[PDB]
């Protein structure tokens, strides 16, 4: 095989295909890159098995047909460490990659692409496009709730489902809990698919306001992205993930409406007033008045009030303080809304403007 | 508190959970089995979320005792289990440990896995606290005499038929490694399904295949694979596996490379080398090659003298000795 192009044309393909990847991989090829060759087109593509991206590239200059796996930190740093306009000359050498940059001619050690594992094609079941901007914010939104290495495995992702015209993510420890719900354009039918936490990551990455409004395609154990020339694809996760409809509160009776910026004060600052942070915040809700103080057990010092719209008994409540701070964060709002019950019940805070998103975080032992 | 045994705890495990469980031995495998006895019967009861801890000298005690203080989203229960350092628990643990033992409420279950606790050191104020309000399981790894029965029984539970002989075979290449001998069981099982484990069949075990791991680790010797070969020797001492195997094979492998050496031009390769059933070339082609006579009794010399000290300097690194000496 033999093509070349620009280190323009290149670069940004030859990045965004080995970007996720990157590392000290297992087998030689897992840490290689696949470059093809055919129809006038070159085709760069990385994998780790679980998820893979694929660059697609038509050559202007001279191509011709051919099938290599050139390693990927290698490869990449070489174009990417080269004179910025320097077109490159790619040529399989019966095991090696010829490679030259002017005269900077470089050799690499290269495996077959006979033995490159690439997600084995499969069947989709679904499709449907949707601006980036709109999939991005749906991450956003629930991203920081995903579990971090939980042993039920299902949590360690979030998930995908879309009924209706509306497409809706929702991720969970099992403390706490994130959902947001988004029009996409479109009447799909009803399916609801666990996307990793790498995957997740990855279909974030490539997202970043492009004129190629993101197309979505799910089905049996796959989903894949084709935005513009990357096309990203991911395995799924498979088990049981929780209905996020089962632990919103039901039928909460207190309620509250205050600051969205000034609760952030009122926790932060308890946060730190908290020399000994395993306590947690402890919010003290009474008609009309927040007395949120750093739960301090064995001690009572210094607190803040806020002149919030109560409703319900009084009751103190223990809360660990960075969920709530992620919540207040996620909601990019002015006036927060909340639902109380119990003390050692789900509250269900979101904003009040809207109610595209809304959470639940379990309270913390007083 | 209860004093048990490994085969004792699913029983004093069934009439009731306890409050904490104190997994104490040096035995790598009865510790990991004891403590997945616990987590399984436990989330078998509501216990579905779990978290290991590592307590060292950088413990983040905070996340620990924030979690305590959790609540779950779907009313799970939770484990948690804390790895103590290879020492004991240190002077400042055991204030940590004392201020958790105190978080541990009730849908918390909690795990404590190390060696035999430092024969004072139960009398820090964290155990006294758990004292009796816990189960104690000593895993300890057997030994020399207890090693076969150990295995008899395992075989039994296991529905096998396990002869005498075989029985001492297997203890005697995995000696002291009881997940090597476990996994070896499990493997001939299904190697036959016949259930039968004769003399020839475990020798069939130990020499045809090559899941004799120190063989891997002979292997890189020759190869003169030092760093990946460090890695096995590693490995080969997690699985609780006794020194005093590793290098009676060598002590082989090496004494043919005598052997073989003495011959460079005496009967040269393929000549002499179709001669000992041997015929790895690339290995015992590379040893000979780019290692010289002078080196290899110094190996020979070493290794002869580490397997003596063990026997006669008793009780108390000359390993890693011989794997970089076989290299540079």
């Amino acid at each position: 095989m033999k093509f070349t192009v620009e280190r323009e044309h290149l670069l940004k393909p030859l990045q965004q295909v080995s970007g996720p990847l990157g590392g000290r991989p297992t087998l030689p090829i897992l840490g290689n890159l696949l470059l093809q060759v055919a129809d006038g087109t070159l085709s760069l593509t990385g994998t780790d098995l679980e998820m893979e991206m694929v660059a697609r590239v038509a050559l202007v200059q001279p191509h011709e047909p051919g099938a290599t796996t050139v390693p990927a930190r290698k490869f990449f740093d070489i174009c990417r460490g080269l004179p910025e306009g320097a077109e490159i000359a790619v040529q399989l050498e019966g095991e090696r990659m010829l490679v030259r940059s002017g005269r900077s001619r470089f050799s690499l050690s290269t495996l077959p692409a006979a033995d490159f594992p690439n997600l084995d094609d499969w069947q989709s079941e679904v499709e449907f496009t949707l601006p980036q901007a709109t999939m991005k914010r749906l991450i956003e939104a629930t991203q920081f709730s995903m579990a971090h290495q939980d042993v039920r495995y299902y949590l360690n992702g979030m998930l995908f489902e879309t009924e209706g015209e509306e497409l809706r993510t929702v991720a969970t420890d099992g403390h706490r809990l994130a959902v947001c719900s988004m029009p996409i354009g479109q009447s799909l039918p009803s399916h609801s698919v666990i996307v990793p936490r790498k995957g997740v990551i990855e279909l974030m990455r490539m997202l970043d306001g492009g004129d190629n409004p993101l197309r979505v395609q799910i089905g049996s154990n796959n989903i894949r992205a084709h935005v513009g020339d990357f096309i990203f694809t991911s395995k799924l996760v498979d088990g049981r993930f929780p209905d996020y409809r089962r632990v919103l509160p039901k039928n909460p009776d207190k309620h509250l409406e205050a600051g969205c910026d000034l609760l952030k004060q009122a926790f932060a600052r308890a946060a730190a007033a908290s020399n000994e942070k395993f306590r947690g915040v402890r919010l003290y809700v009474s008609e009309n008045q927040l007395k949120i103080t750093a739960n301090n057990p064995e001690q009572e010092e210094a607190e803040e009030i806020l002149d919030v719209t109560y409703s319900g008994a009084e009751m103190e409540i223990g809360f660990n303080v960075s969920y709530v701070l992620d919540v207040l964060n996620a909601l990019k709002c002015e006036n927060v809304r909340m639902m109380l019950t119990d003390s050692v019940s789900s509250v269900q805070i979101e904003d009040a403007a809207s109610q595209s998103a809304a959470y639940v975080v379990m309270p913390m032992r007083l | 508190m209860i004093r048990l045994y490994p085969e004792q705890l699913r029983a004093q495990l069934n009439e009731g959970l306890r409050a904490a469980y104190l997994l104490l031995g040096n035995d790598p495998l009865l510790l990991q089995e004891s403590q997945d006895a616990v987590r399984q019967v436990a989330a078998a009861q509501g216990f579905e979320e779990h978290h290991t801890f590592s307590i060292d000298p950088n413990t983040d005690w905070n996340a620990i005792f924030s979690l305590c203080q959790a609540m779950s989203l779907f009313a799970s229960r939770q484990t948690l289990l804390l790895l103590l350092p290879e020492n004991g628990p240190n002077a400042a643990i055991n204030e940590q440990l004392l201020t958790l033992t105190g978080l541990l409420h009730d849908d918390l279950l909690l795990i404590v896995r190390g060696n035999k606790l430092s024969k004072a050191q139960e009398n820090a104020a964290w155990f006294t606290a758990l004292a009796n309000r816990s189960v104690q399981v000593t895993c300890q790894t057997p030994e020399q005499a207890q090693l076969p029965r150990w295995v008899a029984a395992r075989a039994k539970q296991l529905n096998l038929e396990l002869d005498d002989a075989a029985n001492q075979v297997l203890c005697y290449c995995y000696e002291g490694n009881l997940l090597a001998l476990a996994q070896a069981l499990e493997r001939l099982s299904l190697l036959w399904p016949d259930g039968k484990l004769t003399l020839p069949r475990v020798e069939q075990a130990v020499n045809d295949a090559a899941h004799f791991t120190p063989f891997h680790w002979v292997d890189a010797l020759l190869m003169g694979k030092s760093k990946r070969a460090l890695h096995i020797l590693q490995q080969l001492r997690l699985e609780g596996s006794e020194p005093v195997i590793l290098l009676r094979t060598l002590q082989r492998e090496l004494l043919l490379l005598v052997n073989l050496k003495r011959q460079s031009a005496h009967t040269p390769l393929r000549a002499l080398f179709d001669k000992h059933r041997v015929w790895r070339r690339g290995m015992m082609g590379e040893a000979l090659n780019r290692l010289s006579q002078t080196q290899l009794r110094q190996a020979v010399q070493l290794l002869t003298r580490t397997e003596l000290t063990l026997k006669q300097d008793y009780g108390q690194a000359e390993l890693e000795g011989l794997s970089l000496l076989l290299c540079h």
